[PDB]
RNA sequence: GCGGGGGGAACCUGGGGAACUGAAACAUCUCAGUACCCAGAGGAGAGGAAAGAGAAAUCGACUCCCUGAGUAGCGGCGAGC
RNA sequence: AAGCUGUUGGGAAGCAGCGCCAGAGAGGGUGAAAGCCCCGUAGGCGAAAGGUGGGGGGAUAGGUGAGGGUACCCGAGUACCCCGUGGUUCGUGGAGCCAUGGGGGAAUCUGGGCGGACCACCGCCUAAGGCUAAGUACUCCGGGUGACCGAUAGCGCACCAGUACCGUGAGGGAAAGGUGAAAAGAACCCCGGGAGGGGAGUGAAAUAGAGCCUGAAACCGUGGGCUUACAAGCAGUCACGGCCCCGCAAGGGGUUGUGGCGUGCCUAUUGAAGCAUGAGCCGGCGACUCACGGUCGUGGGCGAGCUUAAGCCGUUGAGGC
RNA sequence: GCGGUAGGGGAGCGUUCCCGAUGCCGAUGAAGGCCGACCCGCGAGGGCGGCUGGAGGUAAGGGAAGUGCGAAUGCCGGCA
RNA sequence: GAAAUUGAACUGGCCGUGAAGAUGCGGCCUACCCGUGGCAGGACGAAAAGACCCCGUGGAGCUUUACUGCAGCCUGGUGU
RNA sequence: CUGACUGCGAGGCCUGCAAGCCGAGCAGGGGCGAAAGCCGGGCCUAGUGAACCGGUGGUCCCGUGUGGAAGGGCCAUCGA
């Protein structure tokens, strides 16, 4: 095969509207025809009339920060036992961010519903119900510590 | 890339300047005149294509009426006459027998008669 | 597909290859475009009321001064003053996905061996770097000028034996790219050259 | 060149799990004096939008 | 006796330092330590061997690039930064 | 490195014939389209003198150990606190740290700063002296390369340009490239004071004759065909007729006599033929882009996954990590 | 079913430039120009014929924009 | 041997009509083709993107017991 | 005697937005009545003000190495 027609199969078409015509977007030229048509308009996304915006509602969202502003503390990333129980051995934080569920989020805590697998699971903390469901098929260790 | 205007301007100029030839003064020698003047000109020959029907029409009619009246009745009694008689004979144009074979015309001026009452 | 001739010093014998049988001609269309788009390089420059060399002053009061109406003498309605969106330095190139340049790669080897044009070799008689061993070993492997040649090998000689003729046109193995399978009628490589290439995808 | 958040939006308005928008119902605040209990209930909870809605979705988005 | 003086397209550091414009007015803010004036530097300049970073009993001079991140935050908590 | 013959042409590199080199089939010139005609190209070779030169090699300056005891030292109007401010994401805010104009004013390791007011505890660090390449930025200069310009473009300037010219001055600021392969640049005769032409001659071409290739439009003229001096007109249009012209034929081109009809173009407008706005006419320049970030749609790759950024390797339009 | 301004949608024409180009077209004459009552398309336009001109041009199929002018008391030049 | 000006012109009167103030529309009347010398009624004649008027959350100059600032002066503490 | 209750709220009225308005019924605890039942203020339609900012009380919260504290959040109420 050669390049005559490697051709796009027919729909990418780069017709951008050229609106400088006598036919098309003729004279006003794409849609305008009035006025405060020109350098740009002044927003509008959240702006205008120049009465009070939506702006009326209120920050309950409270603490909201400080000056030194965020507070590090160790993030928990959960995580459901059926995407776990794609695979089966013994899992470990490890093979959890390898799978692709995780993300270095670090703090792991499985939990939800699903179906459990009767693997073994270290962790940083067990939802309930997942560790119920999980007490109905095999063992499972706390936490390192921190 | 760029691109010049080129050619391209002169082209469609020289295009619409073809027709103008024919007309009077700057109007056939300058573009801009011309495309009026062509514009204008189109218009007039879309209504006058239709101007010609009712300018025939009318013609025919009354050399019909006419000749009709060199025997005694009138259009309106011709046509009320031929058109009773079943007639629905000669688009009023191909009336010109009252030129050519004029006694045809006259049969039929006699057909309508005694078909209309 | 698969049942390619393998040419060698002892005789023609055949090998086989996964390469996939359907053959998406869209895909290769975007690869080729992303490689053009990339070995493009943007350049064409302009200059705006502002990138002139002018002056800035109101060239006369506007009013009743009878005249128009005008600035300085930058502006794009003046002639020689400055260009109104003329182009600018830019970069074409983008980042096609891996795994769409991968398929289209295989794809277009694929599309050549489907043909029947491929050809597997190892048999280099051409030796020294010279145009003329290259021609007799060419004319032994049915090669003639008769269609356009792509050559793919880490030979270094027979890089340059083959590297002035026109029906034909050198390339490393890690330079194998879709643009240069398609531009030749017909594919003639290494079996290093294959291997690699296998090793990209296979 | 990359689209700065609004803070002021944020602060005041979360985006749904799906696609809507929540805020607080406001008048509760400045206006109490006497209002009945039925007034401090039910102005206590957050509701929906409607087409500013739409809008205030832009006003994030990298959120 | 050794050195200095002046010039150099842009780049660099330091000493001074605007307003239009933005906020659909405007004064806090914004444009901005930007324009510019001045001094000084060299093929670069600045910066640089912790009285540091800040949460890991962790990193281990400085500069530059990607990411962190439009996050943390700042703000007539407005514009915006 | 590798070319001769025939052929057409004013001229071959075209055409036809057989043939040759290629680690060179980039390109430029040669009267037209050259791998082999010239300059080059692939690939190699080269410095008495000057510059550069840790990449390598030598040399020097320099630096290298454990335990005990003693109370000597360890950067001053400095630390620290307060007053007024600057810097940091920090606009006084619960406002720290770094910086310091004013005031008070220490300690020398059982010392002192700091980890966001302050306190305790737990930890990090040694202030008030100084030096340092590399990685980074730029482009007056040199080279390379363009899905960059082609003389209103592209630097203002392809050309005797920051000139002419303008302004007291700072400053402003242009236009203007083109004979032909070769000047072979037209002797001599003729008219003329010259200018300018007519022969003649050169040349493929002089309709390439010298601001000379190609020579568009407005505009100005000469000749010719048709037409007009009782006719009321946005200048056209439809109809028939006459005169003129190309064609066997039928038809067609040009013109306009009479007859029917007919309130320029753009804009701004409730509304224009408007006594509302803009254009003397012609040619060229001239206006919805790009970057990053969004949003729906859309053509594909993959799919509980998808995709890399800087960079490194490669190459010199080769991609890969 | 088909009047149509603002406006939305669909389908196309031409200009420059790149791949297609170590190609094909071009002295038996390229681009550009002048002319036409001829051919094709609804149209933007494409093609042929005569003349001029003298060295370039670029298919089918795709790609990228300094891409189409009649007006801005627009800009430059030329001429009434 | 110029100039402003100039959409194009084959540019008449009355009565009406019409954005109400028509050489251009309708109706009627008038008028052989081209110029020279004079007048200035019309072409809302030329000239200046109205100096009157209004609009713009335009600009600038001035005023004061408009607001907030700054210089300058008065003033307590402190260093000298 | 104090339902001028607390925790809610099916379903609507009106409506661009926000906002305003009607409300059966459920749980907790009480009022009046023997009970049936009625009570989330007044025959009804005006008696009012988003947000930002701060005052006060309160509490499952956050609180920058850890413990406090400053500060902040939430609930209640206040400054036109
Ligand atoms: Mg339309
Ligand atoms: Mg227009
Ligand atoms: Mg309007
Ligand atoms: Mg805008
Ligand atoms: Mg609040
Ligand atoms: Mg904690
Ligand atoms: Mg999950
Ligand atoms: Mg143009
Ligand atoms: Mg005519
Ligand atoms: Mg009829
Ligand atoms: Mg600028
Ligand atoms: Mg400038
Ligand atoms: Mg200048
Ligand atoms: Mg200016
Ligand atoms: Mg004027
Ligand atoms: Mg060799
Ligand atoms: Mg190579
Ligand atoms: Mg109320
Ligand atoms: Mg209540
Ligand atoms: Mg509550
Ligand atoms: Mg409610
Ligand atoms: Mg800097
Ligand atoms: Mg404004
Ligand atoms: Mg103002
Ligand atoms: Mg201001
Ligand atoms: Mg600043
Ligand atoms: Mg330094
Ligand atoms: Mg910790
Ligand atoms: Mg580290
Ligand atoms: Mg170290
Ligand atoms: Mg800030
Ligand atoms: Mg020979
Ligand atoms: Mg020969
Ligand atoms: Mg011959
Ligand atoms: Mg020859
Ligand atoms: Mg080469
Ligand atoms: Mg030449
Ligand atoms: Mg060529
Ligand atoms: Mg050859
Ligand atoms: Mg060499
Ligand atoms: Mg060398
Ligand atoms: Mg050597
Ligand atoms: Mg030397
Ligand atoms: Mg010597
Ligand atoms: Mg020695
Ligand atoms: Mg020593
Ligand atoms: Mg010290
Ligand atoms: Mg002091
Ligand atoms: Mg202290
Ligand atoms: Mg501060
Ligand atoms: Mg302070
Ligand atoms: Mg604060
Ligand atoms: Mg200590
Ligand atoms: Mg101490
Ligand atoms: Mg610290
Ligand atoms: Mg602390
Ligand atoms: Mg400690
Ligand atoms: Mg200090
Ligand atoms: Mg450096
Ligand atoms: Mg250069
Ligand atoms: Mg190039
Ligand atoms: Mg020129
Ligand atoms: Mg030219
Ligand atoms: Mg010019
Ligand atoms: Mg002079
Ligand atoms: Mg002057
Ligand atoms: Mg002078
Ligand atoms: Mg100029
Ligand atoms: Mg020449
Ligand atoms: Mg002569
Ligand atoms: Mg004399
Ligand atoms: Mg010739
Ligand atoms: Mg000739
Ligand atoms: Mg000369
Ligand atoms: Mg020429
Ligand atoms: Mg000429
Ligand atoms: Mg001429
Ligand atoms: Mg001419
Ligand atoms: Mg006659
Ligand atoms: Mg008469
Ligand atoms: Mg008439
Ligand atoms: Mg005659
Ligand atoms: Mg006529
Ligand atoms: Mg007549
Ligand atoms: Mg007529
Ligand atoms: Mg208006
Ligand atoms: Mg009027
Ligand atoms: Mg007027
Ligand atoms: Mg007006
Ligand atoms: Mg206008
Ligand atoms: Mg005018
Ligand atoms: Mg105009
Ligand atoms: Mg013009
Ligand atoms: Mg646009
Ligand atoms: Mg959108
Ligand atoms: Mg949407
Ligand atoms: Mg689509
Ligand atoms: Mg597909
Ligand atoms: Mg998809
Ligand atoms: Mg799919
Ligand atoms: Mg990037
Ligand atoms: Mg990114
Ligand atoms: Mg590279
Ligand atoms: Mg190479
Ligand atoms: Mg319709
Ligand atoms: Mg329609
Ligand atoms: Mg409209
Ligand atoms: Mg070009
Ligand atoms: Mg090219
Ligand atoms: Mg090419
Ligand atoms: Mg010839
Ligand atoms: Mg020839
Ligand atoms: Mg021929
Ligand atoms: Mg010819
Ligand atoms: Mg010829
Ligand atoms: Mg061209
Ligand atoms: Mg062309
Ligand atoms: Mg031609
Ligand atoms: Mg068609
Ligand atoms: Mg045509
Ligand atoms: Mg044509
Ligand atoms: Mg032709
Ligand atoms: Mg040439
Ligand atoms: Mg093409
Ligand atoms: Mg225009
Ligand atoms: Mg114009
Ligand atoms: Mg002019
Ligand atoms: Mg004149
Ligand atoms: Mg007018
Ligand atoms: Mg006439
Ligand atoms: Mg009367
Ligand atoms: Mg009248
Ligand atoms: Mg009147
Ligand atoms: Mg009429
Ligand atoms: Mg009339
Ligand atoms: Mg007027
Ligand atoms: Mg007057
Ligand atoms: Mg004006
Ligand atoms: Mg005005
Ligand atoms: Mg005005
Ligand atoms: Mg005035
Ligand atoms: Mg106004
Ligand atoms: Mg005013
Ligand atoms: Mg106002
Ligand atoms: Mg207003
Ligand atoms: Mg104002
Ligand atoms: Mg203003
Ligand atoms: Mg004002
Ligand atoms: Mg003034
Ligand atoms: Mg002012
Ligand atoms: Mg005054
Ligand atoms: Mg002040
Ligand atoms: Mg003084
Ligand atoms: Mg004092
Ligand atoms: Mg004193
Ligand atoms: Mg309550
Ligand atoms: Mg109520
Ligand atoms: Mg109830
Ligand atoms: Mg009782
Ligand atoms: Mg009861
Ligand atoms: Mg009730
Ligand atoms: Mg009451
Ligand atoms: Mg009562
Ligand atoms: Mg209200
Ligand atoms: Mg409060
Ligand atoms: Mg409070
Ligand atoms: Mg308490
Ligand atoms: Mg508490
Ligand atoms: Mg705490
Ligand atoms: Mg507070
Ligand atoms: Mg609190």
């Amino acid at each position: 095969d050669l390049r005559p027609n490697p051709g796009a199969n027919k729909r990418r078409k780069r017709v951008g509207r050229g609106p400088g015509s006598g036919h098309g977007k003729t004279a006003t030229r794409g849609h305008k025809g009035q006025k405060s048509r020109s350098g740009g308009l002044k927003d509008p996304r959240r702006f205008e009339g120049g009465r009070s915006t939506t702006l009326m509602r209120l920050p309950k969202r409270g603490m909201q920060g400080q000056v030194p502003g965020e507070i590090k503390r160790p993030r928990y990333q959960g995580v459901n036992l059926k995407d776990l129980a794609r695979f089966e051995g013994e899992v470990t934080p490890e093979l959890l961010v390898r799978a692709g569920l995780l993300k270095k989020g670090y703090r792991l805590k499985i939990l939800g519903e699903g179906e459990a697998k009767p693997l073994k699971v270290v962790a940083h903390a067990f939802s309930k119900s997942a560790l119920e469901k999980l007490k109905a098929a095999g063992g499972e260790p706390v936490l390192l510590e921190a | 890339p760029r691109a010049k205007t080129g050619v391209v301007r002169r082209r469609k100029h020289k295009k619409i300047l073809k027709l103008a030839k024919g007309y009077w003064g700057l109007r056939s020698k300058s573009f801009r005149k011309a495309r009026e003047t062509l514009f204008a000109a189109g218009n007039y020959a879309y209504a006058h294509r239709k101007r010609r029907k009712r300018d025939f029409r009318r013609l025919w009619i009354v050399r019909i009426n006419a000749a009709c009246r060199q025997h005694g009745l009138n259009y309106s009694t011709f046509i009320h006459g031929l058109k009773k008689a079943g007639i629905e004979v000669d688009r009023k144009n191909l009336a010109d027998l009252a030129v050519r074979e004029p006694q045809v015309f006259a049969e039929l001026v006699e057909r309508a008669k005694a078909a209309q009452g | 597909m698969y049942q390619i001739p393998v040419l060698s010093p002892s005789g023609r014998r055949e090998l086989a290859a996964d390469l996939p049988a359907e053959i998406n001609p869209h895909l290769l269309w975007e690869v080729v475009r992303w490689q053009l788009a990339k070995r493009r390089r943007g350049t064409a420059s302009t200059k705006t009321r502002g990138e002139v060399a002018y002056s800035g002053r109101k060239i006369w009061p506007q009013k009743h001064t009878g005249r128009a109406r005008h600035g300085d003498i930058g502006a794009p309605i003046f002639v020689g003053g400055g260009v109104v969106f003329g182009p600018k330095p830019r970069d074409y190139s983008y980042t096609l996905p891996k795994k769409v340049r991968k398929k289209g790669l295989a794809m277009a080897v694929a599309d050549r061996a489907r043909e029947g044009k491929l050809l597997l070799v190892e048999a280099f008689a051409g030796v020294n770097g010279k145009t003329k061993e290259f021609l007799a070993w060419a004319k032994e492997a049915g090669l003639d000028g008769s269609e356009s040649v792509l050559l793919v090998t880490g030979n270094e000689l027979v890089r340059r034996a083959a590297r002035n003729l026109p029906w034909v046109v050198t390339l490393a193995p890690e330079g194998l790219n879709v643009y240069d399978i398609v531009r030749t009628e017909r594919l003639v490589m290494d079996l290093d050259a294959w291997e690699v290439f296998q090793n990209r995808i296979g | 060149p990359k689209m700065k958040t609004h803070k002021g939006a944020k602060k005041r308005v979360k985006i749904t799990a799906s696609g809507k928008v929540v805020a607080m119902k406001t008048g509760k605040r400045h206006l109490n004096w006497q209002k009945s209990g039925k007034e401090i209930r039910q102005k206590g909870r957050k509701f929906v939008l409607a087409k500013p809605e739409a809008e205030r979705i832009k006003l994030l988005l990298p959120y």
